[PDB]
């Protein structure tokens, strides 16, 4: 079917390939459903990079309803390494991994010359992931001859400053960009004809409830400047306090920490766990009933007497303002005299499912009665939801008080006044659906609701970007079947802010893309063993360019073996200083010595802003224990053998490993691999079975055989477990751990 | 015409996915009247009980349970004039329902009923 | 008691040595750090103006000294060349290689090697305390997404093992801090039939 | 018929600097 603007999209890109970027929500699954339609045959074979398991089940059904013979098919790391030749023999659009693809191409099991092309949905992930683009550039080397097709949605991600356009744009081979955003002439005029009956309700928030937001905001505020005066490399707008209102906030404040997170400091760190919590306060505040968030608030405050997580910000005097705030919402103390305040959504959609039953109790003959379909942010709004509408106000909010807090009766009906001061069949009444959003996890699933169950009327209770245009989509697609979408939204909060944020964030990143585009417009062999885990990085990627290949395996001893005896694990400055606080380098060392005869330990440091390695203060003080230079002096004390490479980039890096084998043998793989039942216990509970005092590794073998899980393992008594363990005293101690309080 | 319907079959409500092709080059979908979506549930009567039945006892089972009635075995009954194509695919999407009319809960099927019908020769 | 060899008489480094007693005296390496441990200095721009001094001093060494740690002071603004055939060099010759950024860091250097004669390994090996509380922060964390201040909250809304076993999947999403994916990967880990598979 | 919030994400008005921003949300 597709549509118009569609088909010449679809057109321009079946002309010279390139990458197209669209509005978030213009249904960027349905033209990658269109190039898996085109690409169906058995005749060919096509890769496609990054889709989630649910969305590639959705296209294998859907072309199954088509009535296509020869379905795509899934190679995952479960089949095994020789079955999976089989599969690619077989031709057709395959949905692959990235790993395995990375695995498959380096060992040439794969035939790179009958590939015929690579779909790349989600193109906005080879700006960060390095994968990706070792896979493209392998199959670069190799066919030269196959299309590349990118489509992406998140124009926002090319938006910050760290990335360019021109970058991610080479690393895809395709020379062509196509922008396709809301204003467009095409999609704007078209969808101009097609219009939803979009109603939208300001709910206003409790004076109460605004107070809340208020010292949350402050506290919020606070915090980032701190942040931000500990931090002086991170004073970059992109942490300013309405960005951290928004949803990807971990990301980026994960993206300019992470690489230096073990030199950060103490109050750092602590300033991060804070502003997480306040985020999920926020969210608590604007989503969840009045009890859940009294609920979290003393919690927060009960760890923090225990262990003191959040001793920085709770005792602030904007804090005591958000308790007084919340129990003055829940309680009322002058024996309470309980208020249990409803936040005024719920309100507002018990006007608007009055309204539509009105409409449908008015207007049944013209047609069918019609389906209404509820779309919340998660779960837990789902289900109070339901229980809501299901319940009521009154008898909703007494269940959930009565549940956490003490039951009482008296104080209960005093409330109560002052707040009214057929076994088989089809169904043929209207029916309301709600409809979990999960916008992170997958935006596109609104979609496939709105084709299963095609309703008449939608109440958007929370509402994003991406179901906006999805269910602008969906209207356009039915020329003659109308709908029409509630707005619900919350006037003068967070949420409100977050939307139009948004709004701006695209508009203003696709104008920077345009400009982007207009200013572009005239414009003996040797191998090294590498772990599977490092191509998350750059190093293989240069290794490979320098023109020796790469057998990649799962590495137990080392990340990189250059020579039979020789043997690198690969350390950051803060990833160096987390092993040896932590004690994983020694025990590495420790194997490394122990196998190879020729260890060796590669430091990367940053040339651009270098890190003393000393404790901060000591370097007039006497020589401190927990400095990180006294530990790397002890464990090249203790291991004299061991050989310290110091790199200043990646770059270096691989020159380094190049000259280091000039005239060594090659190693060979199945000798490092052999270096170090397996298939049964489940790695989940093993662990957990480990960890427990008690039980070493016989006691704990033979255990799990005679119990079935260890969800009865409570039950046993102390007599049981020593009968079973085989002695009086662990099993005593695993009892004794396993039945205490906190005390 | 032929709208995405739901039927109710014990504690749960399955909804169903009608999908009717295409009636020759010139598709003429109101071809499926209301009489003929009547019986499309009382041929597939026994089909969802049958696959009801048995997603309890797996609970009662307490173990995760496949369908044992997938896209790769269909389910093709025949009919008066038309035909049936039925598949049991996941959703995936935790559904919830509730009887506006009655304000009385219902539980939905977790399992996707999808029914491909079309003119018989 | 460390043993300076003369030929570094006007060098900045021996002004930061505080911490121990360090006294003049012929020696083939430049540092003597006590028995079997010696050091060797060098800065980036004298390796550049000299490029086979160094290799005289390493080949002159000897295999007599158990453990051999040749220090630099990087003091150039593109060490990127030299660090290679430095480390490589350091590799042939069966010695470590240390990197200072100041001449305050070599002498810390100095002087801990020297103070850490007979220092034990129990500095770099992990703790593992037996406390009851850490006992149980490591068993939740060994969950794939679980930090610290998750079992943190988490012991202190429960309290016993007993009750995380016993509170249903729900609750366990409903505790504060959790949420859906991390609290559904506990339930999951927190009971699973491995025998089974 | 002011659902300013829809027809804004169309991006196609003129929707000065401020209209992008919420009067209550600058403290």
């Amino acid at each position: 079917p597709l549509l118009e603007y569609e088909r010449q999209l679809v057109l321009e890109l079946l002309d010279t390939d390139g990458l197209v970027v669209c509005a978030r929500g213009l249904g960027a699954d349905r033209l990658l459903y269109h190039f898996l339609q085109l690409h169906c045959h058995p005749a060919c074979l096509v890769l496609v990079l990054n889709t989630q398991p649910a969305e590639e089940e959705y296209f294998i059904n859907q072309l199954k309803i088509e009535g296509v013979e020869h379905l795509p098919r899934r190679v995952t790391n479960e089949i095994t390494s020789n079955s999976r030749y089989e599969v690619y023999t077989q031709g057709g659009v395959i949905f692959a991994t990235s790993r395995i693809l990375v695995v498959d191409f380096l060992t040439d099991r794969i035939p790179s010359d009958l590939i015929t092309g690579i779909l790349v949905y989600r193109a906005h992930r080879i700006i960060e992931s390095c994968q990706e683009a070792f896979i493209l550039r392998l199959f670069r080397q190799k066919n030269k001859r196959g299309f590349i097709k990118a489509f992406t949605d998140n124009a926002v991600a090319f938006d910050t400053g760290f990335c360019h356009v021109e970058r991610v744009m080479r690393n895809l081979f395709v020379r062509k960009l196509y922008l396709w955003p809301r204003f467009h002439v095409a999609v704007n005029s078209f969808l101009e004809q097609h219009k939803p009956e979009v109603v939208e309700i300001h709910v206003s928030m409790t004076p109460t409830m605004l107070a809340i937001q208020t010292a949350i905001l402050d506290i919020l505020n606070a915090c980032l400047k701190e942040l931000k005066c500990h931090n002086p490399s991170l004073e970059v707008e992109d942490l300013s306090l309405e960005n951290a209102i928004g949803k990807p906030f971990d990301k980026t404040i994960r993206h300019y920490l992470d690489p230096l997170w073990h030199q950060l400091g103490a109050k750092t760190k602590s300033l991060v766990q804070d502003l997480k919590i306040l985020r999920t306060l926020l969210q608590y505040l604007s989503q969840y009933d009045c009890v859940t968030f009294l609920n979290l608030l003393e919690s927060l405050r009960a760890t923090e007497k225990a262990f003191g997580q959040n001793s920085g910000w709770l005792f602030l005097d904007s804090s005591t303002s958000m308790f007084i705030n919340a129990r003055a919402r829940v309680y009322h103390l002058p024996k309470k005299e309980l208020v249990l305040e409803s936040n005024p959504k719920w309100e507002a959609l018990t006007e608007v499912l009055k309204e539509i039953e009105a409409e449908n109790k008015e207007s049944e003959a013209l047609g069918g009665p019609g389906q209404v379909l509820i779309c919340a942010s998660d779960d837990r709004t789902c289900s109070q939801l339901r229980d809501y509408i299901t319940l009521g106000a009154e008898a909703f909010l007494l269940r959930l008080y009565r549940k956490t807090f003490e039951k009482d009766s008296k104080a209960e009906e005093v409330w109560m006044k002052f707040r009214k001061e057929a076994a088989f069949g089809i169904l043929k009444e209207p029916l309301t659906i709600i409809h979990p959003l999960l916008g992170c996890s997958d935006p596109y699933a609104l979609t496939r609701v709105l084709h299963e169950v095609e309703p008449r009327y939608v109440v958007l209770y929370d509402a994003e970007l991406t179901f906006v245009r999805q269910l602008e989509i969906y209207r356009a697609s039915r020329p003659g079947k109308p709908l029409r979408v509630y707005f619900l939204i919350y006037g003068g909060s967070t949420e409100e802010q977050r939307y139009l944020t948004a709004l701006r964030k695209e508009k203003e990143a696709f104008e920077k893309l345009i400009r982007e585009k207009a200013s572009m417009v005239v414009p003996t062999q040797q191998s090294i063993v590498v772990d599977m885990r490092e191509f998350r990085s750059e190093l293989p990627s240069l290794i490979h360019r320098r023109g020796i290949d790469i057998e990649p395996v799962t590495l137990e001893v080392g990340d990189y073996i250059l020579t039979p005896e020789m043997c690198v694990e690969r350390k950051s400055i803060s990833d160096l200083i987390g092993s040896l606080n932590n004690g994983r380098l020694y025990s590495q060392c420790i194997s490394m010595s122990r196998y190879y005869k020729r260890p060796v330990l590669l430091i990367e440091f940053d040339p651009s802003k270098p890190f003393s390695l000393t404790s901060r203060g000591a370097l007039f003080q006497e020589i401190s224990s927990n400095d990180i230079s006294s530990k790397l002096t002890l464990l090249t004390l203790h291991f004299p053998r061991l050989r310290i490479l110091w790199c200043p980039s990646p770059h270096a890096t691989a020159e380094l490993f190049e000259e280091l084998k000039q005239s060594k043998p090659q190693p060979d793989a199945a000798t490092a691999l052999a270096i170090t039942e397996s298939e049964k216990y489940n790695p989940g509970p093993q662990d957990f079975l480990l960890k427990m005092p008690g039980v070493n590794a016989k006691n704990c073998r033979s255990l799990m055989h005679h119990v079935k899980n260890i969800a009865e393992l409570a039950a046993l008594s102390q007599d049981e477990l020593t009968s079973i363990l085989g002695n009086a005293a662990n099993a005593k101690q695993l009892y004794d751990f396993i039945h205490t309080s906190f005390a | 015409a032929s709208k995405k319907f739901a039927v109710k079959c014990g504690n749960f409500a399955v909804l169903v996915d009608l999908h009717i092709l295409p009636q020759g080059s010139n598709k003429d979908t109101s071809w499926f009247s209301e009489q003929k979506k009547e019986e499309v549930c009382l041929l597939l009567k026994e089909t969802i009980d049958s696959r009801v039945q048995e997603y309890l006892e797996v609970r009662k089972q307490h173990r995760p349970s496949n369908a044992e009635f997938t896209r790769s075995n269909p389910l093709s009954l025949k009919g008066y004039g038309f035909q049936i194509t039925a598949y049991f695919l996941k959703r995936g999407i935790r559904l919830r329902c509730i009887r506006s009319t009655q304000n009385a809960e219902l539980c939905v099927f977790p399992d996707r009923f999808v029914v491909c019908v079309s003119q018989l020769a | 008691s460390i043993i300076v060899s003369p030929r570094q008489r006007g060098n900045p480094v021996l002004k930061f040595v505080r911490n121990v007693p360090w006294e003049f005296g012929d020696v083939i390496p430049d540092y003597v750090l006590g028995q079997s441990t010696c050091a060797l200095f060098l800065s980036l721009r004298y390796h550049n103006l000299h490029p086979d001094y160094i290799h005289g001093r390493l080949q002159s060494l000897g295999k007599n000294f158990a453990l051999r740690v040749l220090l630099v002071q990087v003091d150039v603004k593109d060490p990127q060349q030299a660090l290679k055939e430095l480390a490589k060099m350091c590799i042939l010759a069966d010695c470590t290689l240390i990197l200072a950024w100041s001449p305050e860091e070599a002498g810390r250097y100095l002087e801990t090697y020297k103070a850490y004669e007979q220092k034990p390994a129990d500095l770099l090996m992990e703790k593992l305390e037996q406390d009851f509380v850490s006992r149980v922060t490591e068993c939740l964390t060994t969950v794939k997404s679980v930090n610290k201040t998750d079992s943190q909250t988490l012991l202190t809304t429960f309290g016993s093992l007993e009750q995380l076993i016993a509170a249903s999947r729900e609750d366990l999403a409903l505790c504060p801090g959790l949420g859906p994916q991390k609290a559904r990967r506990l339930f999951d880990v927190l009971h699973e039939p491995f025998l089974k598979v | 018929k002011q659902s300013f919030l829809w027809e804004g994400s169309a991006l196609t008005g003129a929707w000065a600097m401020e209209d992008f921003y919420t009067a209550r949300l600058v403290p």
